[PDB]
């Protein structure tokens, strides 16, 4: 956490209904819908983990 | 902290229909069905005047 790589997204498919769907998440945030409404979405930014 | 106002609703209301209701909404996939959790909300929270 003190030292993260970085990364962001050049124009790709989001599927950010995964989120919910994959069984792995243990943590969250939000502001806005869930990540169903996000797989509904796009920006001409895309800062990424 | 008594104001309390509306954030989250299954659709917007209508022209001076006012709306009293406290059923608990799931943007989230559990049916949380009366308790909030994951993106499961009850629709009223307040002011911190």
């Amino acid at each position: 956490v003190y030292a993260w790589n970085r990364k962001r997204i050049s124009n790709c498919v989001a599927d950010y209904s995964v989120l919910y769907n994959s069984a792995s998440f243990s943590t969250f945030k939000c502001y806005g819908v869930s990540p169903t409404k996000l797989n509904d979405l796009c920006f001409t930014n895309v800062y990424a983990d | 902290y008594n104001y309390r106002y509306r954030l989250f609703r299954k659709s917007n209301l209508k022209p001076f229909e006012r709306d009293i209701s406290t059923e608990i909404y799931q943007a989230g996939s559990k049916p949380c069905n009366g308790v909030e959790g994951f993106n499961c909300y009850f629709p009223l929270q307040s002011y911190g005047f």
